[PDB]
């Protein structure tokens, strides 16, 4: 049951990496890529009608489903700054994509964000209400069995289940240095008060923030952001995973 | 089919529920996927095995 | 203890029965090792979950 060979998902990392392969062209992403090693940051900017200029059907096939084509792009960025750089790509784990431009059905409100845009990118444009505190969250942790003398590693991403005894009951102690973690803050949109009718209730939206996206925002922002609107684990809650924000 | 008149006395948030929803088998790795569920206020329903 | 006399009318093929047995939960990987099974002509005891 192990996965060998994905063609759609080989097509589509070697298209964003065509796609980021900008020097036969204006070098404008190969440039914003150096600028951003020179920044020294880890989430670079996308207008989608740039791909939506070099290829359609491939920005159609992300904003139709923002997941599975975000982690191919993630993977084409890291292996195209892994080109440009390998030992700055070895400093982080991973690299973002932060998408931008227009949007035509998909640029709603919280008023207009209904529950047909799940799995959908959608920007949603609004004001910051509430603001959670930034906290670290851990994403993958990694454990050292010194009975077996043997390293175990988990990953937890979207999955008490904290592992802390070997099979044989071995006591675990965690490498706190390998293990990764990650500031994750969480914050409320609401509609701008002035466009919204008095008759029809709040459609307050709930954001999720990581990295450098956590403290880009503060209460009572005119923010528009650009993300994964998801379903959670159990009638559902839903929430939207940000993939870039800005303060209009 | 009915139609009545009336005057609402209080209202829900607006609130997502589900209506093709998917799951898979925790050990065996079964799944069954687009499951409809009924419209109404129900709740769900769990495969035997 | 008891001890008696007599003579063997039939024998068993040699086989191996498990004294040590260990097992994992399919889905939970819960690892219950180094349980002891007592001797003599007694069934296998299953955990309940």
């Amino acid at each position: 049951t192990v996965v060998l060979d994905d063609v759609e998902l080989r097509e589509a990392q070697r298209d964003y990496l065509d796609f980021l392969d900008d020097e036969e062209d204006q070098g404008i992403y190969q440039s914003k890529v150096r600028e951003l090693i020179s920044d020294n940051q880890y989430r670079l900017i996308v207008n989608v009608n740039d791909l939506r200029r070099k290829n359609e059907k491939r920005a159609n096939r992300l904003l139709n489903n923002a997941f599975e084509e975000l982690v191919a792009f993630q993977r084409a960025l890291k292996d195209f700054v892994a080109s440009i750089d390998a030992t700055y790509a070895k400093q982080y784990e991973e690299f973002y994509v932060g998408l931008e431009g227009s949007f035509g059905s998909k640029h709603v409100s919280p008023r207009t964000l209904t529950s047909c845009f799940l799995s959908c990118v959608v920007c949603v444009e609004g004001i910051v209400t509430k603001c959670s505190l930034v906290r670290p969250k851990v994403v993958r942790s990694v454990h050292y069995c010194p009975a077996t003398k043997k390293t175990i590693e988990r990953r937890y991403s979207d999955l008490s289940v904290y592992p802390t005894k070997d099979e044989e009951n071995n006591p675990l102690e965690t490498e706190y240095g390998l293990s990764v973690y990650k500031d994750h803050q969480t914050i409320t949109i609401q509609e701008m008060p002035e466009k919204a009718p008095a008759g029809q209730l709040p459609r307050s939206v709930d954001v999720i923030l990581d990295d450098d996206l956590v403290d880009k925002a503060k209460p009572g922002d005119r923010v528009q952001v650009v993300g994964t609107y998801r379903c959670l684990p159990g009638t559902f809650r839903t929430v939207l995973i940000a993939c870039n924000v800005k303060q209009m | 089919l009915v139609k009545i008149p009336g005057i609402i006395i209080a209202a829900s948030a607006v609130r997502a529920k589900a209506t093709r929803i998917s799951i898979q088998c925790r050990s065996c790795r079964n799944t069954l996927t687009n499951i409809a569920m009924r419209p109404g206020l129900e709740g769900y329903a769990l495969p035997r095995k």
